[PDB]
């Protein structure tokens, strides 16, 4: 549906301006563990097409991490995510 | 600012196409337009091949006239910035 | 970061050894596209739904390769050459330029 | 200072990525020089003298249209419309 | 160009200040200079009259333009000789400028 | 720098201390030095001043408070770090 501004870090397009971008779908946020096991933040802008798969999430991926999604402008800055429970 | 350029071939009668006359160019999307001419020079004799539109070209940018730079060449070539820019062209290696 | 995205590339003639074949252009700005396809995948790299189950799958299997970094959209060139009789061909080459990179 | 914007024109000379900070407003302004010329502009604005600001002049010679707004980067996609001609 | 800090090093010897002042040998102390436009940004740090003036200004040009000036300065130490010959210490104010804007 | 030697040779007509330490304070972070300045008489040594000295370009990464002009009638130093103007000296 809408024009919709996000904030982006770490999946910027290269011509973002003020860190943001503009998409018919959502703004998400992602924390993630890498294979160290070193935290990180991430943000930006998913098309609509694909978006309840990618919002969705597998539950079984081998990294832990949480991405979340809205559809308000810029309400990318609200989400902090928290990672899942580790997998005994 | 380049909207059309002279235009020539000279395999008009083997392509069916036309030999000569004007030529419109159309751009993409604030992509630039060119005109081109290519020749061929028997001491001094001037074999005109083609002449036309050219898609953007980094080679062409702010030559506002037609002109080889190139030593010597077999086949002469220019390419230029402005309307009708094609129609004339000049040689200096 | 290491992300899918356009490099550059000249395509100079010399060098692939086409001086004698091609009049001009000189050579070209073609650029290529490389880089990981990280999940997710962000709006400017213009994935099909297939890239994105692709994707999943792949964090979930390693085994299942990621989507590929690849021209989105592409842009065309003029090109004046020589054929077999030594005459001089016209050609606007389609699809000669990445414009845009994405995840497929 | 609370506020961000996006600045194009209207810069501080230590503008980080087209983006100033105020107490303020963010506005956006279009201008028809004497040709016909016109430009878009933007960035930030104090508070104090806002009022006079965001209002303008339409008494003014040359005509300009400014618009201001006061939530973070309002700014980028503002593109305000010249007085009717 | 708008109002705004531009370079300028005061060199002592150049100015015929080099028999009198032992240190420094001279400083960065800059000046403001470029036209104040309607609006005025945050960073110009206007006064309510200066963005009146500019209105006014915008109206009936024969009214002046505010004006490009430090806002914000700082100090300096500097060693020099007095009338008798001997050696003073002073850290003058209001020497460099570290911001300009319109008043 | 957070203290520098003092000496004011002119002590007696303003009305100061003659000679001990000073605490040198600026301003929001800019960077604080000493400096040294005095009188060579064919050899014997008269200290005119010592202090601290505002923010200043000259004194920039200097830990020693040496002279380099070439023979002046009054000679200067500036430096950075504490008391760094207790010892000066002069490299023409
Ligand atoms: C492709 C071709 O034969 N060219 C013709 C040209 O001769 C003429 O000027 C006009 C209509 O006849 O436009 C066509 O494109
Ligand atoms: C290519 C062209 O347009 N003409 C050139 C001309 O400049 C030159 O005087 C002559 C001798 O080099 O050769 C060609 O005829
Ligand atoms: C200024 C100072 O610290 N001492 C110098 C000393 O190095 C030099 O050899 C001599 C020359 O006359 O006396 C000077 O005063
Ligand atoms: C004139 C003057 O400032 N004298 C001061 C004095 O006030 C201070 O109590 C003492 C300790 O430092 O000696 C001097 O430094």
């Amino acid at each position: 549906l809408p024009f919709l501004k996000c904030y982006c870090s770490g999946h910027c397009p290269d011509d973002a301006i003020n860190n943001t971008c503009i998409t018919n779908g959502h703004c998400f946020a992602i924390i993630e563990e890498d294979d160290q096991g070193e935290t990180t933040l991430a943000s930006g802008c998913m098309k609509y097409e694909g978006s309840d798969f990618q919002c969705k999430d597998s539950p079984k991926a081998q990294l832990r991490r949480t991405i979340e999604c809205c559809r308000t402008n810029l309400c990318n800055q609200y989400l902090q995510p928290t990672l899942p429970p580790v997998v005994i | 600012e380049t909207q059309e350029c002279l235009f020539f071939n000279a395999n008009w009668e083997r392509d069916r196409t036309n030999q000569t006359g004007v030529e419109p160019c159309y751009g993409d999307k604030d992509k630039r337009r060119h005109c081109f001419a290519t020749w061929k020079n028997i001491s001094g004799s001037i074999e005109i091949v083609k002449q036309g539109c050219w898609l953007d070209d980094i080679n062409c940018y702010d030559r506002t006239d037609c002109i080889e730079k190139k030593d010597s060449p077999e086949v002469y070539f220019c390419c230029c910035e402005g309307n009708m820019c094609n129609e004339k062209f000049s040689y200096f290696p | 970061k290491s992300s899918c995205k356009r490099h550059p590339l000249y395509v100079d003639f010399s060098d692939v050894g086409w001086n004698d074949w091609i009049v001009a252009p000189p050579g070209y700005h073609a650029f290529y596209c490389h880089g990981e396809c990280p999940f997710p995948l962000a709006d400017h790299l213009n994935s099909t739904n297939h890239a994105i189950v692709q994707t999943l799958v792949n964090s979930v299997n390693s085994k299942i390769p990621k989507a590929c970094c690849v021209p989105t959209e592409l842009s065309a060139i003029s090109m004046l050459y020589l054929d077999e009789n030594e005459k001089v061909v016209l050609k606007n080459y389609q699809d000669m330029v990445v414009e845009g990179c994405g995840c497929r």
